[PDB]
């Protein structure tokens, strides 16, 4: 809860608060009852909406892809990185290390296309989402023998229910996901420079389980990301210039803000 | 009854004196200290010269002057050749310590100046080019300046790096700069600028030759000025010294 | 063995919670931490320094 | 991931041309490997783990520098040959590629 | 079998809910936490910093480290104007680009004081005395410095303390105010005019430049999470 | 009809997930356990025992029992290399194949120490003494033996007791390392060199073997689990 | 009649189970069982061997 | 019950384990330790590695002929180029330490040999 302002009255004496040097950090810790009279106001405002866990425990996308039940493109594929996405990174980059449980949600859809077959009377469509860790064997084609997610964890989904949601625990081999490196993963000084380095979260598969009809369709997954039990340390400033890849932090230098007319307009 | 403005700092065989200072600033208000026992992750035991690397070391000095944007340095890299400290973190493969950066720019009454001093953890810093990433040795320096530079860096295929003062190389707001412990030198005023530094990683040591944990920015807000007649060149210097030190996994020296 | 807490309410009410899974992290969201502490931010110098007294004496 | 993807290289005639590809193969990346050189249309093709020799003109001149280890580079020769050649290094998780410019 | 009844609102997906969900990773063992410096628990601690204000933001000067300077003379007259801005914390082309200002970005309403400190960066000779003044909303921004004087002001003497504090207090009819451009909560203006001349010696710059700082008091609070309007995604990077 | 409502995440199947489920054949006696020998409650106790490993597995000596023993002998020289290989105990091709290599291929991360037992397979009159060490990742190979001696090293003298215990610790800057090959968590490198030089007597075969084994400490762990790279199935058998 | 166990949770909370059929097959597996004993594979002997003193003297 | 043929020997991470050896002599009966606060002279405070200097630094060897006559070496200026040894000792003014001298030399049953092993101080020659 926030504090209450209080009441002061006029005064005249040899303390400055006020006056002090900002050569210090020391951001003056000064209230509005040390420059004019106030008077008492108790304040029931809460300051619980700003809170970590409230600012980044949302939903949000972060990859869209498609696939389709017949023909060369028949299954879809994505290592999990959260920088494919604007919204979410620029909130996520405030810190420079987060720690934080995951809630994975999906939300796959299909689509008639194009064709000239006759007599398409389609039955309804399963479709099975499996995750690969760093090392795990990867499927080459729709039919391989990679699919009988033995140990690899998967999802089954039939179309028309819920949506499917699982959770998953705070994954690395370090002791906080690093949102920046400044350094390279060889000792030698010549290779990736940048966070790239450090990322290793495995690949993600979604595939048709059956055909269901005789004429085409293609399905689209959009995968959503929710953090969960949030901890962040070292906070550092907002993105000013657009974003250009993915994996680093190239930029275009840009305009500090916008401009006005004068130094004294008011608009 | 002594002035607060006066201040001394003792570390090895080396001291430095202050006539005119504002404070010292203590980074996130945590005094460096040693790994703990249930914090450790390596089995064999870690040396700890304790005095011949935890001093002073003093940068080659740097003229500013009235069209200077900027400068930066890599303190794990800048002490890489610099007394012991730099043969310890040779020979070992893993390193944990902390650092102060005292940064001294002297300047009479006519003359009038602003300096921002900011230390940047996992200060990554963007390449000219989009597509490429910027290449070592252009953005390292070894005991160098490595200055800033008003305006765009040409796009082309080379591994240059963006040395925009206003972005500062990290694609932010250089006024923002603030939220990471900084200091003020105003030469009305502060000569000098004291920052503590303690440990700051998400791992309990790292290879000091292939990772930099932090970056000192010296940035001139506000211009140079004086009137004919008065001193032109006027130096920044820089000492850093190393606090609670500690090395891991000695080997062949080499990186 | 269930848990009951305070709901969220305007100033100037309880509810009832279950965990149904022995993972930890499956369970919801902690959305009411109310802990503040700026005094690293805001004031990170060694000698403290009093509101009323100058700066720099 | 292919270090400086965009990249220029001047090299005077009559002196051989060395086209540098070096990659980093990701932990997530565990797929067969694939490589292809492509001149702006292919001079050489590396696949399940076989060499093969595309373009008329290039025939005989193009030959890898090493590809298991992550060097994928070529050296041509008798240049004349100005061109955009395009590295790409495939692995079943994930893809990169590295254009390099030849003048003369 | 246990008769129950299914209510609307079933087999939805809500972008902020609170629900448990089965672990894909059953009996995992994370990494024992350490202590890093430096942790947030609330937006509000990194609101409570200063952070420079672009105040002359004209031009190219946007491309410059000149956005940030105030630029004061020594000139024979007295009562001219140095700056003035309006109040808008987070639509204000002055303070949109500030830490605060880009928490706000974040929120639809904000509520409490807010603080503006100048330090002087001048010669170590020259001397002045400036007036800051803020005025509520209701008559149109002061033009003169007698106008100005009738609204809450400060007059600032430049000496061994460089820095100066302007604490803007909450003076208005509703309890929260609109982080959007709005003219049912107007905010106010603020200016700064010269209450004396600037006094410089000889051999010595009569040319000096103020910075200025801005942060948020212990009463600050925000509401209404939503979407920043500053970035933009054309395709996946 | 007491009211409910569904969440997302329902009626979907989930690969790992812990539910209960109404039995097919209800009220069936199962038969009475009896005491069988070896039991088997954690795969770290299948680890903790020692495996042969094949050092040599050069050419075509993994199509025979050659590719296991390691060829000392006597030369006019010292300090000559004797093997060396890096410690990646999941991928190297040395340790692939070992019990604590296949059970790490169902794992992604592992952390612990690693025993590696070697056994001298000479006469009972031949003598020698050998320096085993190990290098942490930073410079690379050690050429050298005096460059190897700088590192983590144990001289082993060969007597009535044949065998003798490197023990490589834990010298990490994560909690732990990743079983795939990878370059930022690196393991190190393992080498041997002649301490001395073979002594043999006349009538004696000159030519000797030494065998390895390797097993883990009583810290070893490992996390996620995954598949394995090495089985394939072209079709259902 | 419910079983409040503890969860799995990091170093460095409880739940609530409840068993709805008759047939002792139908239930949860058993994650949380943590015991070894690696002196039937490792240290097979019978004569113990003391770690400092020599195996064979 | 063990054999006092038998030694190990741990410095830092370094160890020696010999299967055949006489004993251990310790110099004039004086384990070496650190300088005492009555014995000092010097002000300023020392620095002790303790574990990246005091380890196991191997020579290079020698071939033992059947016409040797002897080898000698000097013990301070033998480490001068090896390890964090010499780099320490470099950078320094003054430097005070102990050692010890484990020499190995193995041979069969018919080999025959006699070896004499001995520390000299101030071996002015
Ligand atoms: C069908 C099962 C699917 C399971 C997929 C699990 C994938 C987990 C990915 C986690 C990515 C977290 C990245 C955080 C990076 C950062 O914070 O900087």
């Amino acid at each position: 809860r926030v504090a209450d302002t209080v009441g002061t009255g006029p005064t005249n004496s040899e303390a400055i608060p006020a006056l002090t040097a900002a050569e210090t950090g020391h951001t003056s810790q000064v209230v509005p009852g040390d420059t004019m009279q106030t008077r008492h106001v108790k304040n029931y405002h809460s300051r619980s909406e700003s809170t970590i866990e409230n600012f980044l425990c949302r939903s949000a996308c972060v990859y869209f892809t498609e696939y389709e039940n017949s023909g060369a493109k028949r299954y879809a594929e994505w290592v999990l990185t959260p920088r494919q996405a604007a919204q979410l990174r620029r909130k996520l980059e405030f810190f420079t290390y987060v720690r934080f449980d995951l809630e994975l949600t999906f939300v796959i859809t299909s689509t008639q296309q194009p064709s000239t077959t006759q007599n398409q009377d389609a039955q309804i469509l399963t479709h099975q989402i499996m995750y690969v860790p760093p090392g795990g064997p990867v499927p080459d084609k729709v039919d391989s023998y990679v699919w009988q997610t033995s140990t690899n964890p998967s999802v089954f989904w039939t179309e028309g229910n819920a949506p499917p949601r699982m959770s998953i625990p705070f994954l690395s081999i370090g002791n906080a996901y690093s949102n920046f490196y400044d350094g390279w993963s060889e000792f030698s000084r010549n290779g990736v420079y940048g966070i790239n380095t450090l990322n290793n979260m495995g690949t993600l598969y979604a595939r048709h389980v059956n055909a269901g009809s005789t004429g085409p369709i293609k399905s689209t997954i959009r995968i959503y990301f929710k953090p969960k039990h949030v901890k962040a340390w070292i906070p550092r400033p907002p993105r000013l210039c657009q974003y250009e890849k993915a994996k680093n932090v190239n930029f275009q230098p840009s305009g500090v803000t916008t401009t006005r007319q004068s130094i004294t307009t008011m608009t | 009854g002594y002035s607060d403005r006066a201040r001394s700092i003792t570390l090895g065989n080396s001291t430095i004196t202050t006539q005119e200072c504002a404070n010292v600033v203590v980074g996130y208000g945590v005094w460096p200290d040693y790994l703990k026992d249930s914090e450790a992750t390596a089995e064999d035991q870690p040396t700890q010269p304790d005095v011949a690397t935890c001093r002073f070391y003093t940068l080659d000095s740097v003229q500013w002057q009235k069209t200077s944007p900027g400068w930066w340095w890599k303190l794990p890299d800048a002490l890489s050749n610099l007394g012991l400290f730099g043969q310890n973190m040779q020979y070992h493969y893993l390193g944990r310590t902390g650092y102060t950066v005292h940064v001294q720019c002297n300047a009479s009454k006519f003359h009038q100046g602003c300096l921002l001093v900011v230390c940047v953890p996992e200060a990554e810093m963007g390449c000219a080019t989009l597509d490429n990433t910027p290449s070592s040795a252009e953005l390292l320096g070894g005991d160098s300046a490595k200055e800033f530079a008003d305006k765009p860096v040409a796009s082309g295929s080379n591994k240059l790096v963006q040395r925009v003062v206003y972005n500062a190389g990290m694609g932010v707001g250089v006024g923002n700069l603030t939220i990471f412990p900084h200091q003020w030198i105003n030469l009305r005023t502060n000569n000098s600028a004291t920052i503590v530094m303690p440990y700051t990683n998400s791992v309990p040591m790292d290879n000091m030759f292939r990772h930099n944990n932090v970056t000192l920015m010296v940035i001139p807000f506000v211009p140079l000025d004086y009137c004919p007649g008065s001193t032109t060149y006027v130096p920044i210097t820089v000492t850093i010294a190393p606090m609670c030190a500690e090395y891991n996994g000695l080997r062949l020296a080499g990186h | 063995g269930a848990q009951v807490s305070t709901q969220k309410t305007g100033a100037h009410i309880h509810y009832t919670n279950i965990n149904y899974y022995k993972d930890a992290a499956s369970n919801s969201a902690n959305r009411q931490d109310f802990t503040q502490d700026p005094g690293k931010f805001t004031e990170p110098v060694k000698d403290i320094m009093i509101k009323s007294l100058p700066a720099l004496n | 991931s292919i270090t400086t993807p965009e990249e220029m290289i001047e090299k005077a005639k009559g002196e051989t041309a060395y086209l540098p590809c070096k990659f980093t193969l990701s932990p997530e990346d565990q797929g067969p490997l694939d490589i292809e050189w492509l001149i702006s249309q292919v001079i050489i093709l590396y696949s399940g783990d076989k060499i093969y020799d595309y373009y008329p003109d290039l025939k005989g001149r193009v030959h890898f520098t090493s590809l298991k280890s992550g060097d994928a580079s070529i050296n041509v020769t008798n240049l004349q040959d100005i061109g955009t050649y395009q590295c790409k290094v495939k692995k079943a998780p994930g893809v990169a590629n590295k254009k390099i410019h030849l003048v003369v | 079998g246990l008769p129950t009844m299914n209510t609307p609102g079933s087999c939805q997906f809500l972008t902020s809910d609170d629900f448990q969900s089965p672990s894909a990773m059953p009996q995992y063992d994370v990494t024992p936490e350490m202590r890093i410096p430096g942790e947030v628990k609330n937006l509000m601690e990194i609101a409570e910093v200063d952070s420079v204000v672009p105040v002359q933001n004209v031009g190219e000067k946007v491309n410059s480290m000149e956005a940030y300077q105030i630029p004061v003379r020594s000139n024979e007259g007295s009562g001219t104007q140095v700056f003035g801005f309006p109040l808008q914390p987070g639509y204000s082309s002055v303070f949109s680009r500030t830490l605060l200002g880009e928490i706000l970005n974040y929120y639809t309403h904000w509520s409490g004081s807010i603080k503006l400190t100048f330090m002087f960066c001048g010669s170590a000779m020259a001397t002045g005395k400036f007036l800051l003044a803020y005025s509520p909303p209701g008559a149109g921004a002061p033009t003169k410095r007698v106008d100005a004087m009738l609204g809450t002001h400060v007059v600032w003497d430049v000496g061994l303390q460089s820095s100066c504090v302007l604490c803007i207090p909450w003076i208005s009819q509703t309890h929260y105010r609109y982080v959007t451009s709005d003219e049912y909560t107007a905010g106010g203006f603020i200016t700064c005019w010269y209450q004396t001349n600037i006094v410089v010696p000889a051999d010595a710059q009569s040319s000096c430049y103020i910075m200025c700082f801005v942060s948020a008091c212990n009463d600050f609070s925000v509401r209404l999470l939503k979407d920043t309007p500053f970035i933009s995604q054309q395709n996946f990077f």
